RNA sequence: GACAAUGGUAGGAGAGCGUUCUAAGGGCGUUGAAGCAUGAUCGUAAGGACAUGUGGAGCGCUUAGAAGUGAGAAUGCCGGUG
RNA sequence: UAACUUGGGAGUCAGAACAUGGGUGAUAAGGUCCGUGUUCGAAAGGGAAACAGCCCAGACCACCAGCUAAGGUCCCAAAAU
RNA sequence: GAGGGUAGCGGAGAAAUUCCAAUCGAACCUGGAGAUAGCUGGUUCUCUCCGAAAUAGCUUUAGGGCUAGCCUCAAGUGAUGA
RNA sequence: ACCGAUAGUGAACCAGUACCGUGAGGGAAAGGUGAAAAGCACCCCGGAAGGGGAGUGAAAUAGAACCUGAAACCGUGUGCUUACAAGUAGUCAGAGCCCGUUAAUGGGUGAUGGCGUGCCUUUUGUAGAAUGAACCGGCGAGUUACGAUUUGAUGCAAGGUUAAGCAGUAAAUGUGGAGCCGUAGCGAAAGCGAGUCUGAAUAGGGCGUUUAGUAUUUGGUCGUAGACCCGAAACCAGGUGAU
């Protein structure tokens, strides 16, 4: 703003006696490398709702979800080793578009060192899940295990 | 939009002539302007010239009425600083017949380009002989 | 789906900006007037007044005093009362858990507005004239 | 996020100066000069277009009296007559007859005389 | 369909155009993007396309969100030229 | 065909001419202060030569269609020598 | 002529409000500081509906305010309006 | 969901530098060849600068004053028109002459006729001889934080709801019930309570008995902060000056 620019202390000219506009300083507005007046300034954006707003929220993208028929139900995932490629396969047997979400009852080391290099794959925990991404995927693969934890957790 | 307009490839101009004995100055100027400027004819254009060409015959021994015969001045100026002329009616009359009929029928006229140029086709002789004969001038009965 | 998003019928307005041309309607003047100390930058008059004649609140005097020690009760009426089932006991521990006394103040009074139409005990701090014979109509006792 | 200008204050101005082509010196290349001239022009074609039925009006009338004073007799005595017998033909097309076909318009004139 | 209304300063209310960035979806481009110039084109307005020259690498479209979002005047500031 | 009540947001506190009843001045002022109407302010179009306030009349857009108001019909200049 | 002294709530003045770096009824520079301005100037895109006032009271008040009168939007009662 | 060379630090270049002042002190303008220097061997006009060929390169009007290259302004050639005429320079009508389009009841020019005294600001009233602008281009003015009230939307409902903190990706989600609003008013207060105060006396009167709110958010307005922007004569504090 006009009091951060450096100098610009003194008066350009005097008040009157030659035929000019007058200026108090060489920062206002007007001016060529002066202070900007009502710019952007540093703050937050976020804000807050109801807890029971949130849950209905939820509840709701699930429900979207499970009409359109793209919410599938698995076994656990065994996994032995991180390898992407088996992982590739058991997603084209399960016959997947390129966006999926999948969930686990807690956080699989295996399962989500593999399958965090596929374009359009991504892993959610069952109590961490978002509204974003729900809303995002495409299809939903879950664990017997973790539908129980869902369905009993959240309401 | 299906007006008729005339121009210039099929105007057809004729030569009329009026005599002005006993007749008062401004009346017979009246009907004569209104021939000039071609309001008798029925293709009567307002930006194009459709009039007929005018002989006056007889410019002395016009009548006035009243005491116009010493009333009636005519004023002019030189453009110099007290430099103002003045004349009769009566004296103008018999000085110069032809200038007095010019005056009052070219005052009834439109003064712009167009106007300045129908006011040409005025002639007027204080005799009663015209050299105009190689054209075919007719006699003009007033209305 | 995050490409068709459409927010609630009615539930948002665009802003009004001032000062972007007369054909908006605040072009010039940006709603203010001409030539005035309300159409400066920085405001006009206080809330209450400024100047001028002299202000109601100076012209009128003033009144009472406040108590150091007052004491404030949570009122619980007998309509109110009508959730416990009859022949029960009933304890300021007991209606602050049942959801009907929020913030217990000083105590806990009980006024007779209503009809109790049951059968049951309810102890507190004080009671009304009112409140007395209505518990005590159909059986009943209140201990203090 | 900063909002500089460009392509839009020139593609604007432009329009202006276009809509000025033909313009006497410098009205037909400063802005500020031809703006203020094509606000003159489109309140003068306002203007203009509600005169233009008037100057019309007058010219037909013009003519129709020029062709009846060569039948003895005057515009404002044929058009009274005309009304007599229910002609109800505008001065557009009297004037268009009166100039084609100079003998239909002498049936036209005996009518409005045998009605007095 | 039938009728009725539609001049406007200060000022109140409503529907809209255009610019920059973001999310998602879907597209264009060295067989030529933005920008620049011309044209006799389209809509009730702010405005939107198409073709041809130059140009040499990025840019639109739909629905939402945000704002350093629109210039003819301040004896305005800086540069260029009468 | 409008009035009243409760709520959100304003602007305005320099007015002018004409007709009419008065004060003041000098039965002066395009003077000044009051009552009662019209117009301008914020109103374009026609008439008064031009001329905010006088007379007629209130423009949604387009037409080379008709009848009227105020004022007019010898020429400029449309309409009765 | 050379070397030095007197500093702004202060110096010097055979006294004129005269001088203290082309400026002096109180020097210059930087900060409080974006001092205050009931005062002039300026305030950027487009369309549709409605549409004023220049009055009364009070005022350290008279070219500034506040309440009332007159304008606009929404929700209510229902012949209360001319 | 910060800027992109008038922006962002005053400074994208050897900037607190040039430059200005005795001194304290003030304080700039300037970015871009091409992928690769492959930066024009050689011929012609001179004294040289410059230019025309050839050659390198996809491109040399990319030739180092080098990416694109608008306007003001300055020059050359052409189709129509102009030396008797009184002009806010346009608009409506209109012959004549020259062309051919985004192919549509087309384009350029203009002999004549009618109407017509720029724009903004401030004013009862402005063509005003009241103010402002030489012209073109760029920049240049109701915003944000925290509270209050009102309107719309949404979740729950005699109930509604979190704060700080902890965990979690600076992540939007769980925990956290200190706290706040409402469900009951009246009175200066003790106090009483669907009824209270005044009053000897509900005798009358005043304010209540609607006894549906509450959390978040779009829009309008207000308050505290410079609060739509530019503009003083002045005041205080700390220093520099008798070349």
């Amino acid at each position: 703003n006009r009091s951060a620019v450096s100098g610009g202390g003194r008066k350009p000219w005097k008040q009157k006696g030659t035929g000019r506009a007058r200026q108090g300083t060489i920062r206002a507005p007007q001016w060529r490398g002066g202070g900007i007046v009502f710019g952007p300034t540093p703050r937050s954006y976020a804000y807050k709702m109801p807890k029971k707003m949130r849950r209905l929220a939820l509840r709701s993208a699930l429900s979207f979800k499970v009409q359109e028929n793209g919410l599938t139900v698995v076994d656990a995932f065994n996994f032995e080793a991180p390898k992407t490629k088996e992982f590739k396969n058991v997603l084209s047997t399960l016959e997947q578009p390129k966006k999926v979400l999948v969930v686990t009852e807690n956080e699989d080391v295996n399962v989500e060192l593999s399958a965090r290099n596929i374009p359009g794959v991504q892993v959610t925990t069952a109590q961490g899940l978002n509204v974003l991404d729900i809303t995002n995927a495409d299809s939903l693969v879950i664990t017997e295990a973790a539908a129980k934890k869902v369905e009993e957790v959240l309401g | 939009r299906q007006t008729f307009m005339a121009n210039e490839s099929n105007i057809e101009r004729k030569w009329y002539v009026i005599d002005a004995e006993g007749q008062t100055l401004g009346r017979l100027s009246s009907e004569v302007a209104s021939i000039l400027r071609g309001k008798n004819k029925v293709t009567y254009t307002p930006h194009v010239d459709t009039g007929d060409y005018v002989i006056v015959i007889n410019a002395s021994k016009i009548e006035f009425t009243g005491n116009k015969e010493t009333d009636k001045v005519y004023y002019r100026h030189s453009n110099h600083p007290g430099g103002i002329k003045s004349i009769t009616a009566g004296e103008l009359r018999r000085t110069n017949p032809e200038r007095l009929i010019e005056n009052s029928i070219k005052g009834m006229l439109p003064s712009t380009r167009l106007g300045e140029k129908q006011g040409k086709k005025l002639f007027v002789y204080g005799g009663a002989e015209h050299p105009h004969a190689a054209q075919q001038p007719e006699n003009y009965e007033l209305r | 789906k995050l490409h068709e998003l459409k927010p609630a019928e009615g539930s948002r307005k665009e802003r009004n900006r001032v000062g972007r041309g007369v054909a908006t309607g605040n072009g010039k003047t940006s709603g203010r007037g001409h030539k005035g100390q309300k159409a400066r930058s920085g405001g006009g008059v206080r809330p209450g007044f400024e100047g001028g004649q002299l202000p109601l609140f100076r012209r009128l005097p003033k009144r009472g005093f406040t108590n150091i020690n007052r004491k404030e009760y949570a009122i619980v009426n007998l309509d109110q009362l009508n959730k416990f089932e009859d022949g029960t006991e009933v304890t300021p521990a007991l209606l602050v858990e049942s959801g009907v006394v929020k913030n217990e103040k000083s105590g806990i009074k009980i006024l007779g507005n209503g009809s109790l139409d049951k059968k049951l005990t309810v102890k507190a701090h004080k009671f009304s004239a009112s409140a007395a014979e209505a518990i005590d109509a159909k059986g009943g006792a209140h201990e203090v | 996020p900063r909002v500089k200008g460009g392509t839009v204050t020139r593609a604007r101005r432009k329009k202006t100066i276009k809509l000025a082509k033909g313009y006497f010196g410098s009205k037909h290349t400063l802005y500020k000069v031809a703006k203020q001239q094509v606000m003159k022009s489109g309140q003068y074609a306002f203007r203009d277009r509600r005169q233009r039925k008037r100057d019309f009006r007058k010219l037909w009338i013009t003519r129709i009296n020029a062709a009846a004073r060569q039948h003895e007799m005057s515009y404002s005595r044929l058009m009274n007559g005309l009304k007599k017998a229910g002609i109800d033909i505008n001065r557009k097309m009297l004037s268009e007859i009166a100039i084609s076909d100079e003998k239909a318009f002498a049936q036209l004139v005996t009518k409005a005389k045998d009605a007095l």
